[PDB]
């Protein structure tokens, strides 16, 4: 169809809902990356990291 | 389909002394000096010059045939200089001993000297152009055959000119005759490319081939007989090619393989000459010449089969990329400026393979061991189409902020490129440091460690190894080549993959080039630097119209200075300061390719032949251990090699030890240009009007310092002409002499 | 602020994190008929029927669009207004300032930055070396 | 060597910077009601003067210079 | 922030404000010249300093000068 | 008294070297003649010919001759380039004829630069040559 | 001062200041610079490019000396 | 010996020809009467009158570094 | 004819016609009387 489209409904900030920025497979592994880990406390998430 | 429009244009010398009446801007007459500069800069800018597109398509037809008319006089000039002031007929003798020579010099003030021993009693400027070269692969014996060339050239150059005359002041072609694309990609692959190649392999294999085969039996060049011999009687033509008597039953009834005598797939390179072999060139053009006359029937005209380029476009589109290719069909029929950029682009890129395949695939006899001719067009054509890739940037910048219509141009590939240009270019710009740190910072990490003593701690094939094992894997393959993957090829595409070594006169014509170390480190500083040309034009197109710095380029044109001291500074914000910033960067890319071929050339290819096989080298093989290093660039390259130029002086090659200089001195003299600014030299002028007005010879036309694009302009064109004659006198010096 | 989107397809080229955090400026015109504009962020978007709300990044995007909608259309939109857009929500009626384009000479508009002597009749440098104002400030 | 090429490099920094400094003179500290025909306005009245005849000896030293080493190159 | 101001020669021919980008210059109502205007500069807060006004003024010297002083996020003209 | 610089007749770097000069154009006695011309003058320790500056008049043709030719010329294209100039600036468009040069009214400046430095004399005593400081556009300092 | 009038300008921020220049037109209008002054040299004014600048300005009585 | 004092005067010349100009341009010229209002160390005027580029004094210095250094050289 | 005249005269034609000139009389000066370094 087409994969490309608006980042997060906005056409006008300034990024793109790419395959690589916004597929399902990177928000699952970026948001649960220790940086963006829902819950966790700044000193696992910067033992982990 | 053929529609002109009578008489459009007067022919009159009234325009002729009235300069500057093409601009509107200009026809007011000089005021300033700069209108003398403006007159030059706008010339040939035919689209801000008219405003109808059929009035700038008549302008570009008949300049394009004023240029063939160039071209043609210099093709001349070079066949009149083969004929009358040239040793080709002592050359075409004696190709092993004696150096072509085309050029003599009057003497005068102590030039004379210049006229150097080139052998056989001749003297004069030896030449590094290949055309004696070219001249035997096409059967040239006699200087009047040159002379009948020398002429018709100057007849097509006449024909050029009174066609350039006709098309715009008699019958000019109306717009929908040059928007007939699908015609001219007919008339161009099977019309220009098809019947050329099918000429010339008619030309290969009636003249060049049978007098080749004699030249290199061993008959003199006043026994060869004439090429209309051959096609008068064919009696000499079967004796040399025993199959040509079945005549052209052969060819009708698709009994092909009675032609494989004299069209072969043999590969590799001629042991008499060192050349390809014309039955090869023969046989490959004869191929092309089937392929492009079958593609130039791909596109409908007016007979209902055919490809529309619109409908091919139109149907090329995906999930990632929008609408595709819709509308890029209107903009290459509309915009002049977007097929220039397209051209350039692949004819400088087409240039560049030139170079880079007739230095391993020699096609010329006896151009494999001229290691100066070999030398220069490697490097002509380098520079050539490395110029032509910069001018692909500029003509995609202007066609960007002149021809770019939004309105037809929604979600296709241009629009999407538009809407991710901070992804593009920040990308482009994380690569470049990526390789220039891991390509130039291994050479600062060799340099340093060599300086610390711990050769062990460097990136060497004594040393921690980078060995490029994709490109050795692909060296490999092409060897393996012959027999397994192509089976009817007897030998390999070229020698410099790997194979056999060949002599010609105890000169080496072609050797295995073992990729190392040194070989890894420079083709990613070649990646590196060709990135950086790529960043800085890519960017001079992407952000031609707009940015986030000044919002509306668009408006300030393709070739404007700046937007003021502002925003902390906008200076070289244009789309033409990205091509003057790529012109300097194509200069360092391409720079280093000609360095690291003529020292991977000299230091492991070329060099003398012992009797038993063995092969010594011109520098003797330092390049696995030299090219490495930043030092060994400078000492065991640029200072040993050119000792030739600087030691010249008194020779036959002085002039390129004045050249050398001469070079030095306008790369120096570019930098008043490049590093000032014009409000110090307008200051500086108008205390030199105050002494002319103190004299009372102060001009009505006011001196002017030059605007800041043409001091720009100025300082980059003499630091590409600086540079360039310094490395072309530093080659031609050492490669004359070498050998 | 009230007006639907422009139609575009979305681009790199436009807001940043200046947008949500310190300012950001926002255009608002009344299009006669669907037309295709150029974006100051680069890319071509489609102008909708009416009202049309656009933000963008710097006031220098907002009016080059505002040129570009004054005499690169035939219809020629010249009711364009420009906001700036604060974080906490202030909405601040930037261009034009007082509802009359600004080359043309209004009444109630006073005069700031206007000097009643030449250039070449500023004060020297020397005569006020140590005060902090500059020869064209005081 | 050394002790010569260090020395003339201080003094090509040392007069550069007097006129550098000669010339945020004229930009800050200089008044011309009270030098009002002294020999610093006067440099000033005739600097049209001097910027051409420094032009003048320049181009007729690097004219030949240049010339007479192109010469005997 | 920089300095916009505007001098007693001009002419009121509207050349600054119809080259001005950023809405800093604006035409208020002057005895002093035919055109019966003179520009003026209220919203040099938004001046990024490219003096696109000083390339638009005819006169001679300039009635229209741009001093570059303080820089903000507004005149350097940035977007982030 | 050039006590360093022999002449070239008894310098024997010079006489060493005078037999081997190259032939500059198509006469085979090109150098034979350079060797008699260049024995009158001063050579060095490496037997080239110094040439003295400083005024005498045994060496005016080192300089003085050369000097005098020059300014003579020099002054000639200065002088009709000067004159053709304020020639042109009456007439009704100044402008065009400087890049459209009125070649007859520049042959007939060009022929009359022969006598330029009598002309150049009687111009500095009319007041036509130097313009006063105060007709002249001036910086504003 | 007449149309065609001859004047050297007095004004020292000028490009004319010491260059002579023709009176075009005097303003009676109570205008702070009345006289429109026209040059057969143009000054610098225009962007980084252009081959001609602008030959008028308008002066006042106290900045031009008669010439003619 | 003779040509390279020459070039050591072409050299100190031309130096001191961009640094003079430097210094008497400072408080103005013809293309910026109003140098000294901008100070010593500014960009430019714009591209407006033909083009501004390095017209400060503080350019002058600018130029003379590389004359200075070419003379050292 | 006229505006051929006209070109003919323009500053680029003329220069390189008094400069060919110029050098017409340099070469053919230092042809016949070569090697003048000094009177
Ligand atoms: C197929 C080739 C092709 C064609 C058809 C054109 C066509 C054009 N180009 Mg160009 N372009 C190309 C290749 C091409 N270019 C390449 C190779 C470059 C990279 C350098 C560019 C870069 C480029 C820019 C940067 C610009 C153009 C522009 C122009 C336009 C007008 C040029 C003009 O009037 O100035 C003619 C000016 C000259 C001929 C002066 C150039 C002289 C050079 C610097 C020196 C010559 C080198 C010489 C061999 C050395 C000896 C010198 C001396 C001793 C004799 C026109 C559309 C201009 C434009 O605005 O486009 C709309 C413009 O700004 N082009
Ligand atoms: C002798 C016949 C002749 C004459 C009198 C005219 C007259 C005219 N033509 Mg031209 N034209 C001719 C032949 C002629 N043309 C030929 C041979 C061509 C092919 C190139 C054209 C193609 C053509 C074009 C495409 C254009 C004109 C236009 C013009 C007008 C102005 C030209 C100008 O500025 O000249 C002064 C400039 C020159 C004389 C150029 C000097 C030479 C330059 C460097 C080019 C040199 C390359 C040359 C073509 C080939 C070299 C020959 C070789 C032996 C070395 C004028 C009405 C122009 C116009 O404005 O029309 C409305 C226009 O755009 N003509
Ligand atoms: C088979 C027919 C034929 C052939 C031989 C060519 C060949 C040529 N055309 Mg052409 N073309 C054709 C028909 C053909 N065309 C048709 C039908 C169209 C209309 C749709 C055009 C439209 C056209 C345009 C608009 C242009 C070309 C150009 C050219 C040249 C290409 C570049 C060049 O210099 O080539 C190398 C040149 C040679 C090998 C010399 C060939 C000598 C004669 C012509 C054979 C070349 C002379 C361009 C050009 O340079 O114009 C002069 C150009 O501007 N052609
Ligand atoms: C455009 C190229 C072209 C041209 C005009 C020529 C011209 C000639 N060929 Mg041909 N030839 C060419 C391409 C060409 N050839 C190629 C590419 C092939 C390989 C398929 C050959 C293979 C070939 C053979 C084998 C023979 C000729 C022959 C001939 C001659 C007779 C042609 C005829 O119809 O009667 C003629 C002079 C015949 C002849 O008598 O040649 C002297 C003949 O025996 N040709
Ligand atoms: C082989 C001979 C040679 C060459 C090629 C040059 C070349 C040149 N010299 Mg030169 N010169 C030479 C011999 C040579 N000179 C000798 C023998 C003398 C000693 C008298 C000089 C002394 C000399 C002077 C005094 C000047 C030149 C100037 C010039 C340059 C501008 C041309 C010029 O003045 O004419 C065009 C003429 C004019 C523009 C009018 C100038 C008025 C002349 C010099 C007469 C003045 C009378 C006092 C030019 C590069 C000028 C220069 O170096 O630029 C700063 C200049 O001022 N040279
Ligand atoms: C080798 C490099 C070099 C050359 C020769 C120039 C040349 C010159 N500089 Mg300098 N400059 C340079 C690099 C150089 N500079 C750099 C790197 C900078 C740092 C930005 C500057 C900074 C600079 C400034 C800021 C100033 C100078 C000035 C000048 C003049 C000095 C007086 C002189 O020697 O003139 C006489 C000698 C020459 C002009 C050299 C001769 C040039 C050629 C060889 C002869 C001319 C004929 C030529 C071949 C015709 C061209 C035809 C061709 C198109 C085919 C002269 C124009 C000063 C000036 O212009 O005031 C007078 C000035 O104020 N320059
Ligand atoms: C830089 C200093 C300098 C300058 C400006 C001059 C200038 C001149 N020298 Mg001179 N000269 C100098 C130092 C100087 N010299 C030195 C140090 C020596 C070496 C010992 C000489 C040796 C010399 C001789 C011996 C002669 C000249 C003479 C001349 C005059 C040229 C003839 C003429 O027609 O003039 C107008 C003129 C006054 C000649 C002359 O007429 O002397 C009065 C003369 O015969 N000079
Ligand atoms: C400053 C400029 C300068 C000066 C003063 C001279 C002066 C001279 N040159 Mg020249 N020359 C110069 C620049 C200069 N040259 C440059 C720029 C070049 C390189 C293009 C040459 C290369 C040159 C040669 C190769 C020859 C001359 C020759 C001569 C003599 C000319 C005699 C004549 O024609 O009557 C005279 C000694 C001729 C001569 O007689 O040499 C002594 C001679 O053969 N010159
Ligand atoms: C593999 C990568 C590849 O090149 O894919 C190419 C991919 C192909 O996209 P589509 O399938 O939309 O292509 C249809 C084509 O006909 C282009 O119009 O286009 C992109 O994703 C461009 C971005 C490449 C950026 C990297
Ligand atoms: C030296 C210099 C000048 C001064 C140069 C000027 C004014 C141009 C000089 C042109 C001379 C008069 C001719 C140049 C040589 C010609 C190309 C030769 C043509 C062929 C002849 C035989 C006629 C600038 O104007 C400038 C502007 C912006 C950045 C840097 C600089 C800069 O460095
Ligand atoms: S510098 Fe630019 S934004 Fe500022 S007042 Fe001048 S034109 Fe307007
Ligand atoms: S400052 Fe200049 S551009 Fe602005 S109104 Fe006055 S004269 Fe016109
Ligand atoms: S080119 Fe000159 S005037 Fe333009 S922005 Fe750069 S420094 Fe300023």
């Amino acid at each position: 169809n087409q994969v490309v489209q608006a980042y997060n409904g906005d056409p006008f900030v300034g990024h793109l809902s790419t395959p690589i920025s916004d597929s399902a497979f990177t928000r699952t592994f970026i948001g649960n990356l220790p940086a963006y880990r829902k819950g966790l406390s700044p000193i696992l998430r910067g033992l982990e990291v | 389909k053929v529609s002109v429009d009578n008489n459009p244009v007067p022919t009159s010398f009234e325009k002729w002394g009235k300069p500057g009446h093409f601009d509107r801007t200009l026809a007011r007459g000089p005021k300033t000096t700069t209108w003398i500069w403006n007159l030059h800069a706008n010339a040939h800018d035919f689209d801000s010059q008219t405003s109808d597109l059929e009035d700038v398509s008549r302008k570009i037809f008949s300049a394009h045939f004023g240029h063939l008319a160039v071209v043609f006089v210099w093709l001349s000039g070079m066949y009149f200089h083969g004929a009358k002031f040239s040793n080709y007929e002592g050359w075409l003798a004696d190709p092993t001993h004696i150096k072509p020579s085309a050029q003599v010099v009057w003497p005068i003030v102590g030039q004379g000297i210049l006229n150097g021993d080139v052998g056989g009693g001749f003297h004069g400027i030896q030449i590094t152009s290949g055309l004696f070269y070219l001249w035997r692969a096409s059967g040239f014996t006699d200087s009047y055959q040159l002379y009948c060339t020398a002429i018709g050239g100057l007849v097509m150059a006449a024909l050029m000119l009174f066609a350039g005359w006709f098309h715009y002041h008699v019958k000019a072609p109306k717009l929908e005759w040059f928007q007939n694309v699908e015609s001219m990609m007919n008339h161009h692959l099977a019309g220009l490319l098809g019947l050329g190649s099918l000429g010339w392999a008619g030309h290969q294999i009636h003249v060049s081939m049978p007098i080749n085969k004699l030249l290199d039996a061993g008959v003199a060049p006043k026994d060869i007989p004439l090429p209309h011999e051959f096609i008068l009687e064919p009696s000499k033509m079967a004796e040399l090619y025993p199959s040509f008597a079945q005549g052209l039953t052969p060819f009708f009834t698709l009994n092909w393989g009675v032609y494989s005598d004299f069209l072969t797939f043999k590969g590799g390179l001629n042991p008499v000459t060192g050349g390809l072999w014309l039955s090869d060139t023969a046989h490959h053009h004869l191929a092309i010449a089937v392929l492009f006359i079958i593609a130039g029937h791909m596109y409908r005209t007016n007979w209902g089969i055919g490809h529309s380029m619109k409908e091919i476009l139109e149907a090329h589109k995906g999930p990632f990329t929008g609408e595709g290719h819709k509308g890029l069909y209107e903009i290459l029929t509309t915009s002049w400026h977007a097929q220039l950029a397209i051209n350039l682009a692949l004819l400088g890129s087409l240039t560049i393979i030139v170079a880079q395949h007739m230095y391993a695939m020699p096609p010329y006899p006896y151009q494999a061991i001229d290691y100066a001719t070999q030398l220069s067009l490697f490097t002509h054509h380098m520079w050539i189409g490395g110029f032509l890739i910069v001018g692909a940037g500029a003509h995609g910048a202007i066609f960007m902020v002149r021809d770019y219509d939004p309105a037809k141009n929604v979600n296709n590939l241009l629009d999407r490129m538009l809407r991710h240009r901070d992804a593009i270019i920040s990308h482009l710009n994380w690569v470049c440091i990526f390789l220039g740190f891991h390509s130039f910072g291994l050479y600062i990490h060799n340099d340093t460690m060599r300086a610390l003593g711990r050769p062990q701690d460097m990136f060497s094939d004594t040393a921690i190894q980078l060995q490029p094992i994709f490109a050795q894997w692909v060296q490999h393959l092409h060897t393996l080549a012959p027999g397994a993957t192509a089976p009817n090829a007897l030998a390999t595409a070229s020698y410099a993959f790997g194979g056999e070594t060949i002599a010609v006169a105890g000169k080496v014509a072609m050797m295995p080039i073992t990729l190392g170390t040194a070989d890894f480190m420079v083709h990613h500083i070649h990646a590196f630097t060709i990135h950086v040309t790529a960043l800085i034009l890519l960017k001079g197109v992407l952000y031609a119209r707009s940015s986030r710095l000044v919002p509306d380029k668009a408006n300030l044109g393709f070739r404007f200075p700046c937007d003021g001291p502002g925003r902390g500074g906008t200076c070289q914000v244009s789309g033409w300061d990205h091509v003057f910033l790529g012109l300097f960067w194509m200069y360092n890319s391409l720079s280093i390719v000609i360095f690291h071929f003529s020292w991977k050339m000299q230091s492991d290819v070329w060099g003398t032949v012992s009797p038993d096989g063995s092969v010594t080298h011109v520098t003797l093989g330092n390049f696995a251990q030299s090219a490495i290093t930043i030092n060994g660039w400078l000492r065991d390259f640029l200072w040993a090699q050119a000792a030739n130029v600087i030691n010249s002086y008194g020779s036959a090659l002085s002039a390129y030890g004045i050249m050398f200089l001469a070079g030095h001195f306008v790369f120096a003299f570019s930098l008043m240009f490049l590093f000032s600014g014009r409000g110090y030299w307008q200051e500086l002028i108008e205390s030199i009007v105050w002494a002319h007005n103190k004299l009372n010879v102060a001009p009505a036309i006011q001196p002017r310092a030059l605007s800041i694009i043409q001091g720009r302009a100025v300082g980059v064109a003499h630091y590409l002409l600086g540079g360039i004659v310094t490395t072309w006198a530093f080659f031609l010096a050492r490669s004359l002499s070498i050998g | 602020l009230s007006g639907q989107p422009p139609k575009f397809g979305g681009s790199t080229g436009g807001l940043l994190s200046k947008a949500n955090r310190e300012e950001k400026y926002a255009i608002t015109w009344t299009s006669a008929s669907e037309q295709v504009f150029e974006m100051p962020t680069g890319g071509a978007a489609i102008m909708n029927e009416g009202e049309n709300l656009l933000y963008l990044a710097r006031k220098e995007q907002c009016l080059a669009l505002g040129t570009q909608l004054r005499t690169k259309f035939k219809p020629k939109i010249q009711d364009y207004k420009i906001y700036r857009v604060y974080p906490s929500g202030e909405v601040q009626y930037l261009h034009p300032a007082d509802g009359v384009f600004p080359e043309k000479v209004n009444e109630g508009r006073e005069a700031q930055g206007t000097k009643t002597r030449r250039i070449g009749q500023n004060p020297e440098p020397v005569t006020i070396k140590f005060s902090g104002k500059a020869p064209y400030e005081v | 060597a050394a002790l010569y090429t260090h020395h003339q490099y201080i003094a090509g920094f040392l007069m550069v910077g007097a006129f550098a400094h000669g010339a945020i003179f004229f930009v800050r500290d200089y008044d011309p009601v009270a030098n009002k025909d002294n020999v610093l306005a006067r440099m000033l009245e005739h600097k049209e003067a001097l910027i051409s005849h420094l032009s003048w000896v320049s181009l007729f030293l690097g004219f030949h210079t240049l010339g007479l080493y192109v010469h005997n190159d | 922030s920089h300095s916009v101001k505007i001098y007693d020669t001009c002419i009121g021919c509207t050349q600054c404000v119809r080259a001005c980008p950023l809405d800093v210059l604006e035409m208020v109502p002057w005895d002093g010249c035919k055109a019966a205007q003179i520009a003026s500069s209220p919203r040099t807060e938004d001046c990024v300093g490219c003096k696109r006004c000083e390339t638009a003024c005819p006169t001679d010297f300039l009635s229209i000068r741009v001093y570059l002083g303080a820089e903000t996020t507004r005149s350097m003209g940035l977007a982030y | 008294d050039f006590a360093n610089l022999t002449p070239c007749s008894e310098n024997p770097a010079y006489l060493a070297k005078s037999k081997n000069f190259l032939n500059t154009t198509n006469d085979p006695n090109s150098g034979k003649i350079r060797a008699e011309r260049y024995a009158s003058a001063l050579c060095g320790p490496e037997g080239y010919p110094h040439l003295i500056v400083d005024g005498r008049f045994t060496h005016a043709g080192d300089f003085l001759i050369p000097s005098i030719l020059f300014l003579y010329i020099a002054g000639w294209i200065g002088w009709v380039g000067r004159s053709y100039l304020i020639e042109i600036r009456e007439s009704k468009n100044p402008e065009m004829q400087e890049v459209v040069i009125n070649v007859p009214l520049a042959i007939k400046k060009m022929l009359g630069g022969f006598l330029w430095p009598l002309a150049a004399v009687g111009e500095y005593t009319s007041g036509k040559l130097v313009m006063k400081d105060s007709e002249i556009p001036t910086s504003p300092r | 001062l007449n149309r065609g009038d001859k004047v050297r300008i007095k004004r020292t921020e000028s490009y004319w200041y010491g260059d002579v220049g023709t009176v075009a037109s005097v303003e009676k209008s109570g205008i702070l610079y009345p006289v429109i002054v026209r040059f057969d040299r143009v000054n610098y004014n225009g962007f980084s490019g252009s081959a001609s600048g602008v030959n008028t300005n308008n002066f006042a009585e106290n900045e031009l000396e008669l010439v003619q | 010996d003779f040509l390279v004092h020459h070039a050591i005067a072409l050299g100190l010349h031309t130096t001191a020809l961009i640094l003079i100009k430097g210094a008497l341009d400072a408080r103005g010229s013809k293309l910026m009467p109003d140098k000294k209002d901008f100070g010593y160390s500014f960009p430019c005027d714009g591209p407006g009158r033909g083009g501004t580029c390095d017209i400060s004094a503080w350019d002058a210095f600018y130029l003379a570094m590389f004359w200075m250094l070419n003379t050292l050289g | 004819m006229d505006g051929l005249k006209s070109f003919l005269s323009t500053a680029p034609v003329m220069i390189m016609a008094l400069l060919t000139f110029t050098a017409g009389i340099l070469i053919e000066f230092n042809r016949f009387y070569p090697d003048l370094l000094f009177h």
